[PDB]
């Protein structure tokens, strides 16, 4: 594992996410998209167990794109999250269970305010103003403990960001192939492609 | 259908029930199909929580498969759970949707009895429930089911006031099943029980003072006929 | 259309007409018995009417010995006698290995009357044409005499008797318990209280009894048993030596 | 006859599969025959899962290598003849 | 690797003169790595409160329950649920799951509405009532708290002194445990009255 | 079902028009839900029951018109899709939800036609925070359409009528709460209105801030509000 | 409504199970066969009719052995006789896999007993078209037992049921008349073979093959053996003898 | 434990010519150290001209053959006495090894 | 355990020591583990208490239905309904049977019902714990067709060594003896067994 | 006219005793051509006669092939023979892998009979409505079956089932010495069993079309002769 960050800021929620797909001796893909889109403001990042990874990602995004089209209402983020917790929580006393951690960004337009949850392969949930899986986080909540304000702006974070991929990078052993940026804001979900050499 | 049970109940002989301020009373016939048979072993007024009891109109056998189902429902449902008995509202409720499903189940006819259940639970206070085959239930302050039916509810409204005390409602029970008796009336062909005030004389153990024994007792033979002298 | 008739449920008068019509199977035997009770026995006497030179009088009973304690007798066509039997014989061999004691003369009657019941209330299963009359001499209750039928009730009797000329002989009982004004026969050794029972069915039937035109069983604490061909003719004999 | 055309194309690619030849026009039609054949509502001895007769006749044509061309007619009733 | 001993944290109940205090750290973290420090360990219920400590998953999922079994208990009893009763429903609750448990360490407090008789008891993950007229302890510093309230405690403390009570024994065994701190929050339960103070403590 | 007709249905949905009498009013800034009794003996116990109004959560509850010991197997399955709703995304059920689900069980039985359809016909009252307050209705047809009031029972065709005519959009909440007490004038088989024929709700915007209270009256509370004008 | 005799669980109004009395008449209208009980086994009898000339002799037997100790026959529907020996033969044995010891004729009976009463008990399943005659050795002697579709069975010293009832019934009783102590285990074959020749003029349009086997403690120590070549022509013979 | 599987030895070898095939192995069927036969056949006449061999675990192959011999008894049966194309009982069998997949038939089979 | 029984010209004779161990802590010294199946059918258990007494409960019953239904049951046919269940259920059991019963036609038989879910009729058998150090005793001193007390003492003597020298076995010794006359149950004590 | 109440179902007895549901069963068999079967002591024979739609159409197989020593012929209801000629199929199947025991005649007639029977206790379900005629060559010579659906199989020499059976039924009848005694010769057992099937015909004529046959026993497993195979008896 596999780098999965995410920082929520005052206007936006903000996710990186390794590039890198490795099996055992070899990397096989430098491009991977960690996460699936939920619906217009909610989006999912993901880690962890290898073909558990995705085939759960995407059995939530079925279901919550199938709420959506029901009542033809965005679900709320608190709620998408709880759902996907309820969801861990089920097969953790399953036969084989979900190996899979997530993070779960996204705009309530209802608060307007983001929101960012984390959810290990447990159940465990817990809101936070930035968080990480795997190993991701010791070399990166030092930093953000010390530089994050909640009043920052969305390109305030995406500084701040950087810097914490660029500690990885020093002090971490895994050659993890970059991240991809994804926001999501007011206006929806979209994606920085320019990002390691902003 | 259910139309047709409700008239089984309609025949078959009398039981009543009435509400009090410290107690509820009920009360039916013993009609023995033989002077041969003992009709001490067989009850018309049976226990189904030490805080609740319960008495019939109709088909005998109906009934006691029903006590049973009963009994049991009590603590498969409420006591093996949260520790307590049920209160009477609910346990009442359990038995309607027992009698209610037996109607619409496909293969089994419903029930042949109109049930009068009494009881006292910490929060309802008193309280006396009808149960119909039907599977609906009322709450009553004083009714009858049966063949005396219509005499004994008249009664039942002439001569009841919300200021009852418990010895008064029995007084007027033992007089309303009077009128309609079919056999003798002594204390061998008359099943009174009441829900009063806890007894620990018949709990069976001293040494919880938090517990303290049934609401529940069934008149002996003896404590009727000492009361239909004084009558 | 007018099937309320052939199964188990209500009439527009709230009456079962499959039930009420069981009832009328009992007789179809054409056998009579009663039951009473001693100061520490219980008795029953039934009928053995052997009208096929090819039977065999041992194979022929309306008499069933249930468990140690209990004994049952059936008013009513054997096969459905059995049915009934086989399936008493293991409702308190379970009762025994469940719970730890013998089970209870009126517990096995409350049990196949709930039985009884259920058939009063499946559209599916007909009741049977059988009346069983429980004795036994209860370790609590002392001598015990219940009936179940096929209505779904059950109550105990002081004593009973069952079928065809029932009431002659019921009536009979009955001007007996009016003028000892008690539950029971105040008599100790059960062979007196079968003379009695052979006695006052003689007088009610009007007809007298050798030793194969009956079948006795009994129970004593501790054993239900059943009298021999000759166990009977001594009863008898001593009878007409008094009478 | 949507249900047993499926069970038509499902059992000429298990034959395919199982066997590695394309399956006989007579036992293609055989089985759609005794699919057919599990008419009823009350069933011993084995089972015949379903409610009514097959509403539907088909005319069943095609080529295997043993028996050149064929054309068979399958009938509701789970029996046939090769016209 | 063990449970109970993965996200840790502490919940701590007494009694006093009619009244209840029950508290807890915000503490949850992965072994090592502290991640949240506003994750609050008591849950209520009506006027019966809820502390529930050790596996962060359970935890929620057990409040997640309750709420919903209690919430049907006011619609179908036609009143809210009490203490006693309460108790007797996490214990069944509990032992339903006994070969499979919930990794959990549950503390019940609260006050009797009809008899106003203040009300504590503790569950092991299997149902196991304690019942208990001081104290009741649970979590990663079961032992630490044990040892506070051992000498701490008074039966029949005013309420205003019972917080300072209860909050001395929190605070001082949470100091003394690595895996507990991070924040604590202390409820105080009068006969009709409830206030929930947040604490000043160490951060590390 | 000859002409294109729902039979077993119109049997239960006029057995409706015989029992019971129910009425919702959904003003700008609450909602008001009432009933009538069935008929009623002298000792027949009044208060216990509220045995035709029904609270669902906390934010929802629904008048009946129809069987009793069949709403109840309805409204039971109802209490618990609300706190699933709850279990699952830590959110309270959103009204429209909770209505298809019961519908859906009521077509359940219009159509499975194996087991018989529903007596029992629901005004449902409910607040949720995506369709401000809302007043919905429930026949066993599986239908649901939206209200700004409406009845059920007997005597409907009537009071639908005085309905129409003394509604306005402008309405607050206790000028509903006449609304619907003055026009159970009519549509009352009994002569003259008592409290204890009655059994009353509302869905205010709460005793003090910006949120949601719910209300049963009891006994004494209606017959201060019959003091209003109705009998006094 | 009425109707009651076109479901078989219903009770005419006066105790009745019309259906199982109709099966009694199918019974009644098959071939005739019997059973003697004599002083240590019994003895078993069959009248085989002969459709054609095409049917093979010897060879289309009509009794069936349970275990290695009983013997069954029966009258009336042949196939329900079948599935009504096949129910007794998974009885039999899970008598003895548990109780080792092979099942006695009497808990045999009972047995059969329960299993065609019970068909007798819902209105979606027939009672059997057979009354059985069966028995055995056990422990305690010989037993003869007859059931017939109601359920009803009783023990007897002979017995008989099909077309030939009452006739042979008749000549059975003159047995049990004659001789109290029963019939030698040899003799009871040989009368066996004369009261089937006699009850066969009640059917005596269509002929007829014999079909004989006993069990006896004396003559196959205690197994189910049947009766052929010798012995057989041995009783034909002293039936012919008997018939002119 | 008990272990379900077993080494019975022998050894096969088949060979495809230009009109014409052999599949040969020898007799000797042996458990650990001790001979069990020196005749006991390995090699098996199917019909519809295919010979085959199921070779390691004796009672596996020997049940693995039967099973076989069978299915081709019923492609008869089932297609009017059709002849089984070398090539489609070879994908049957792997239809049959591959059922008991996760309980194999521990064999090398050889057709 | 330490049990064992024996047929003689009268019937048969059961006997057991009383001294259920779990460890090396004597639980109970007064068992016993003679326990009836039937009016003249006993058994003798050995092995785990709680699968031995599970299945005398079970076989218990199982017999008072044979009664109930077909009749008094054979020696042998209590026997066939332990291995029944001895054997059908061997994975899951530990426990060794002696099963012995007295009818009139027979008198004495004894069936020992070993582990692994055998049964094996015998004269005599020994079973549990400390029969090991009787093997040699007993086939060197049993006889057939022995009188009442010769039998009586032939056990005492069996049982007082196994008990000497087995510390799973002790207590007091128990018998039961199984005759056309009745059922009588023995016992004898320690300060008897050991002088000898 | 004369309407009938206990002819529903085949869980109903007439007042006489009968069945009637299963007599009507037994009927059905007569509503399908006609097939006939004979045995000597050393081989069994089937000869049926096809019947075809159209000219333009296939003729019904009415023989079909069970166990390498036991085949069978069918006169009525075809899905009522392919779900018996099935059953039997396996019973051969399994007494040959279980025991390697070729599966003996007089046992499939007692399996058949009870495999019918259980089509007549139930409600719901109607009875079997073929008939069959079963030959095979086991441990005790040659053999013929004839099983009606009531249950009753039937062991014989010779017989006929079917459309105008009576015809060869009283040939055989008559025959029986004859053909009986045709050891050893197959061809000749063959040629009786046709002139036999001829009587059963009106001015109708066999041919390569109309006629199916089959034979077994002895040193000869069972095979079928349609088409030019059965040119050579005609």
């Amino acid at each position: 594992m596999d780098i999965i960050l995410g920082i929520r800021v005052q206007d936006s929620v903000i996710l990186a996410s390794s590039k890198a797909v490795t099996r055992g001796i070899s990397v096989l893909k430098d491009s991977d998209d960690k996460t699936r889109q939920l619906s217009p403001h909610t989006l999912m990042s993901f880690a962890g167990e290898a073909g558990d990874t995705v085939q759960f990602a995407e059995y939530i995004q079925a279901n919550i794109q199938l709420y959506s089209i029901r009542e033809d209402y965005e679900l709320s983020p608190q709620a998408v999250s709880s759902f996907v917790r309820q969801e861990l929580a089920k097969s953790i006393r399953s036969r084989r269970p979900y190996q899979v951690n997530v993070l779960i960004g996204g705009y309530d337009k209802k608060k307007n305010k983001p929101e960012l949850y984390q959810i290990d392969y447990l159940g465990t949930k817990v809101e936070l103003p930035y968080g990480a899986h795997g190993y991701s986080g010791f070399y990166t909540f030092s930093l953000l403990d010390h530089h994050y304000r909640p009043d920052m702006t969305t390109e305030e974070g995406l500084d701040l960001l950087k810097l914490c991929v660029q500690e990885l990078e020093k002090r971490m052993p895994m050659d993890f192939k970059g991240v991809i940026v994804k926001i999501v804001d007011k206006d929806g979900i979209r994606q920085v492609d320019d990002f390691q050499a902003q | 259908q259910i139309d047709y049970a409700l008239t089984a109940v309609k025949q078959g002989v009398t039981s009543l029930g009435i509400k009090a301020t410290n107690g509820v009373v009920i009360a039916t016939e013993k009609k023995s199909s033989s002077p041969l048979a003992m009709s001490e072993t067989l009850s018309k007024v049976s226990l189904l929580t030490p805080d609740i009891g319960a008495v019939y109109s109709g088909m005998g056998p109906d009934y006691r498969v029903l006590v049973d189902k009963s009994r049991k429902v009590a603590h498969t449902s409420y006591k093996r759970i949260y520790g307590e008995y049920p209160p009477t509202k609910l346990l009442v409720s359990e038995v309607a949707k027992i009698m209610q499903e037996a109607t619409q189940s496909g293969g089994v006819r419903p029930f042949g009895v109109s049930l009068l259940i009494a009881g006292h639970d910490e929060f309802n206070g008193f309280s006396l429930y009808q149960v119909d085959p039907s599977g609906s239930y009322f709450p009553w302050k004083a009714t009858a089911i049966g063949k005396g039916s219509v005499a004994a509810k008249t009664f039942l409204e002439k001569r009841w006031n919300d200021e009852l005390e418990l010895e008064d409602a029995i007084h007027i029970a033992l007089l309303t099943l009077k009128e309609s008796v079919e056999g003798e009336f002594n204390g061998d062909t008359i099943e009174l029980a009441i829900i009063g005030d806890e007894n620990p004389d018949l709990l069976g153990y001293t040494g919880i003072p938090t517990d303290k024994g049934p609401r529940f007792r069934k008149l002996t033979s003896q404590e009727i006929n000492d009361r239909l002298e004084a009558l | 259309a007018g099937y309320d008739r052939h199964i188990t449920i209500f009439s527009p008068e709230g009456r079962l007409y499959q039930v009420e019509y069981a009832f009328k199977a009992t007789n179809q035997t054409n056998i009579n018995s009663l039951a009473v009770r001693g100061k520490d026995c219980t008795v029953v006497i039934s009928q053995k009417k052997v009208p096929d030179k090819l039977l065999d009088p041992t194979t022929v009973s309306y008499i069933f010995c249930i468990s140690r304690t209990i004994g049952m007798v059936v008013n009513g066509p054997i096969p459905d006698a059995r049915n009934a039997a086989l399936r008493a014989k293991a409702e308190a061999a379970e009762f025994r290995y469940k719970y730890g004691y013998d089970m209870p003369c009126d517990v096995l009657a409350k049990r196949m009357a709930n039985l009884s019941q259920i058939y009063t209330q499946r559209a599916y299963m007909r009741p049977l044409g059988v009346i069983l009359t429980f004795v036994s001499v209860d370790e609590e209750l002392g001598p015990s005499i219940y009936k179940t039928d096929p209505a779904g009730y059950y109550v105990g009797y002081k004593a009973t008797a069952t079928g065809p000329k029932q009431q002659e002989i019921t009536t009979n009982l009955e001007n007996h318990f009016k003028k000892s004004k008690i539950d029971h026969i105040n008599e100790e050794s059960w062979e007196k209280v079968v003379e009695f029972a052979i006695t006052h069915m003689i007088d009610a039937l009007g007809t007298e009894f050798s030793k194969n035109d009956l079948e006795v069983g009994v129970a004593t604490k501790d054993k239900f048993f059943t009298l021999s061909a000759e166990n009977i003719e001594e009863r008898l004999v001593a009878i007409a030596e008094q009478d | 006859a949507r249900s047993m055309i499926e069970h038509a194309r499902t059992a000429a690619v298990t034959h395919n599969l199982y066997y590695d030849e394309d399956i006989n026009v007579e036992s293609l039609t055989q089985s759609v025959c005794d699919l057919a054949l599990r008419f009823g509502e009350g069933a011993s001895g084995e089972e015949r899962l379903m409610s009514r007769p097959f509403g539907v006749a088909l005319l069943i044509a095609g080529h295997d290598a043993d028996d050149g061309y064929q054309l068979f007619h399958a009938e509701p009733s789970g029996t046939f003849y090769r016209y | 690797s063990d449970p109970s001993s993965i996200n840790g944290g502490i919940v701590v109940a007494m009694t006093g003169k009619d009244c209840v205090a029950i508290a807890c750290d915000l503490r949850l973290g992965s072994q090592s790595l502290g991640v949240s420090n506003k994750f609050e360990k008591i849950f209520h219920y009506g006027h019966v409160f809820l502390g529930i400590t050790g596996l962060a998953t359970d935890v929620t999922t057990l409040n997640e329950m309750f709420r919903y079994k209690t919430n049907l208990y006011k619609l179908k009893e036609e009143r809210a649920i009490e203490p006693e009763t309460f108790t007797q429903l996490v214990s069944s609750s509990l032992y339903e799951r006994r070969f499979g448990p919930y990794f959990v360490g549950p503390v019940v407090a609260g006050i009797n509405s009809k008899s106003g008789k203040p009300f504590i008891a503790g569950f092991d993950l299997i149902g196991c009532i304690d019942e208990a007229k001081d104290f009741i302890v649970s979590g990663t510093a079961s032992d630490q708290l044990f040892g506070m309230c051992e000498s701490l405690y008074e039966p029949n403390l005013e309420p205003e002194d019972l917080f300072e009570t209860i909050s001395q024994a929190l605070l001082n065994a949470a100091d003394r445990d690595a895996l507990s701190g991070w924040g604590a929050v202390v409820y105080i339960i009068k006969k009709d009255e409830v206030v929930k103070r947040y604490l000043k403590m160490r951060q590390d | 079902s000859p002409e294109g007709r729902l039979y077993q249905v119109e049997y239960a949905l006029e057995s409706i028009s015989h029992a019971g009498t129910a009425i919702g009013i959904m003003a700008s800034d609450g909602i008001v839900l009432a009933a009538e009794r069935k008929v009623t003996s002298t000792l027949l116990e009044q208060d216990t029951s509220t045995e035709k109004l029904y609270k669902l959560n906390d934010k929802i509850a629904v008048a009946v018109a129809g069987l009793t010991a069949d709403a109840e197997i309805l409204i039971n399955t109802a209490r618990i899709h609300a706190q699933n709703y709850l279990k699952t995304y830590n959110e309270d059920i959103p009204v429209e939800i909770l209505v298809r689900r019961l519908s859906d069980i009521k077509q359940g039985y219009t159509q499975h036609g194996g087991l018989r359809p529903f007596g029992v016909s629901f005004i449902y009252a409910g607040y949720d925070d995506r369709y401000g307050y809302q007043l919905y209705t429930s026949n066993p047809s599986g239908n649901y359409t939206g209200w700004k009031a409406i009845s059920v029972g007997a005597n409907t065709s009537a009071a639908q009528t005085l309905l129409q005519m003394d509604y306005k959009d402008d309405m607050k909440v206790d000028d509903a709460i006449e609304l619907a007490l003055k026009t159970l004038s009519k549509t009352t088989d009994s002569s003259a209105l008592t409290y204890d024929r009655l059994e009353f709700a509302t869905i205010r915007k709460g005793a003090n801030d910006g949120e949601v209270y719910q209300k049963i009256f009891k006994p004494q509370e209606i017959k201060d509000i019959l003091v209003k004008t109705g009998i006094t | 409504g009425t109707g009651y005799d076109l479901s078989n669980s219903v009770f005419s109004p006066d105790g009745r199970n019309f259906q199982v009395e109709y099966a009694v008449k199918a019974v009644e209208n098959g071939t005739t066969s019997i059973g003697i009980k004599c002083n240590d086994g019994v003895v078993f009898a069959v009248e085989k009719l002969i459709t054609s000339k095409l049917l093979v002799p010897q060879k289309n037997v009509k009794i069936q052995v349970v275990d290695r100790h009983i013997g069954c026959v029966y009258s009336g529907l042949i196939p329900d006789g079948r599935h009504l020996v096949n129910r007794g033969r998974e009885e039999a044995a899970s008598f003895k896999k548990l109780y080792k010891t092979p099942i006695p004729i009497p808990a045999f009976a009972d047995r059969l007993g329960q299993y065609v009463q019970a068909h007798t008990l819902y209105n979606s399943v027939r009672p059997f078209g057979v009354s059985t005659i069966f028995g055995g050795v056990d422990k305690n002697g010989a037993h003869l037992y007859m059931l017939e579709p109601s359920g009803s069975y009783w023990g007897y010293k002979g017995a008989a049921t099909g077309k030939g009832r009452q006739s042979a019934k008749a000549e059975l009783e003159k047995l049990v008349d004659h001789h109290p102590e029963g019939l030698s285990a040899r003799e009871a074959v040989k009368q066996a073979a004369k009261i089937i020749y006699l009850a066969h003029e009640d059917n005596k349009e269509k002929d007829f093959e014999l079909e004989i086997s006993w069990c006896s403690l004396s003559e196959t120590n205690g197994l189910h053996k049947f009766v052929k070549g010798d012995l057989l022509q041995e009783a034909i013979d002293f039936a012919q003898k008997e018939i002119n | 434990q008990f272990n379900p599987y077993g080494d019975n030895g022998g050894t096969i070898l088949g060979i495809a010519g230009e009109d014409f095939a052999v599949l040969a192995g020898d007799t000797r069927n042996i458990t650990d150290y001790s001979i069990n036969s020196r005749y006991e056949p390995k090699v098996f006449d199917c019909g519809d001209n295919i010979v085959m061999s199921a070779n390691g675990f004796a009672a596996d192959g020997d049940a693995l053959v039967k099973r076989f011999k069978n299915s081709v008894k019923w492609y008869h049966f089932d297609h009017n006495d059709k002849k089984l194309s070398i090539n489609s009982a070879a994908r049957n069998i792997q239809h049959l090894l591959y059922g008991k997949r996760f309980f194999p038939y521990y064999v090398h089979t050889i057709i | 355990a330490s049990i064992m029984a024996v047929t003689f010209k009268d019937g048969v004779i059961l006997g057991a020591d009383s001294r259920t161990t779990t460890g090396a802590y004597i639980a109970n010294r007064v068992t016993d583990k003679l326990t009836r199946v039937h009016d003249k059918i006993w058994c003798c258990r050995s092995g785990s208490a709680a699968d031995t007494q599970a299945i005398a409960d079970i076989v218990q019953y199982h017999l008072e239905l044979y009664t109930s239904q077909y009749g008094t049951p054979s020696t042998e046919t209590a026997a066939s309904v332990f291995k029944e269940l001895c054997y059908e259920n061997k994975d899951n059991l530990t426990a060794g049977i002696i099963v012995a019963g007295y009818d009139d036609k027979n008198k004495g038989e004894v069936y020992t019902i070993p582990l692994g879910g055998s049964v094996h009729k015998l004269p005599y058998a020994i079973a549990g714990s400390g029969s090991t150090f009787i093997y040699g005793y007993c086939d060197k001193n049993f006889r057939e067709n022995m009188s009442k007390e010769e039998t009586v003492d032939f056990i005492k003597h069996s049982l007082s060594q196994a008990i000497k020298w087995d510390g799973s076995s002790g207590g007091v010794i128990r018998m039961v003896v199984l005759t056309a006359a009745g059922v009588e149950r023995l016992i004898f004590y320690p300060d008897e067994y050991e002088q000898l | 006219m004369f309407r009938n109440n206990y002819d529903g179902d085949t869980v109903t007895f007439s007042p006489t005793g009968r069945l009637f549901q299963v007599e009507y069963a037994l009927e059905a068999i007569k509503q399908g051509s006609v097939t006939v079967g004979l045995r000597s002591n050393t081989h069994a024979v089937l000869v049926a006669l096809k019947r075809n739609a159209d000219e333009l159409s296939s003729y019904q197989k009415k023989i079909i092939k069970c166990d390498e020593h036991m085949g069978l012929s069918l006169a009525g209801l075809a899905p009522d023979a392919r779900v018996l000629s099935n059953y039997l199929r396996q019973q051969c199947n399994y007494s040959s892998l279980v025991f390697n025991r070729k599966l003996a005649v007089e046992r499939a007639g007692h399996l058949l009979c009870d495999k019918a029977q259980k089509n007549t206790q139930s409600y719901g379900g109607r009875p079997y409505g073929v008939g069959l005629l079963i030959i095979g060559y086991d441990k005790s010579g040659a053999h013929l079956l004839e099983f009606q659906p009531s249950g009753n199989v039937t062991e014989l020499y010779g017989t006929a089932i079917g459309a105008r059976s009576q015809g060869a039924k009283t040939y055989l009848e008559r025959t029986l010495d004859t053909f009986i005694k045709i050891d050893g010769n197959p061809d000749e057992l063959i040629k009786a069993g046709v002139e036999a099937i001829s009587q059963s015909l009106r001015d109708e004529s066999l041919t390569v079309d109309n006629l199916s046959i089959a034979i077994v026993g002895k040193d000869t497993p069972f095979t079928i002769y349609d088409g030019e195979a059965v040119a050579k008896y005609i």
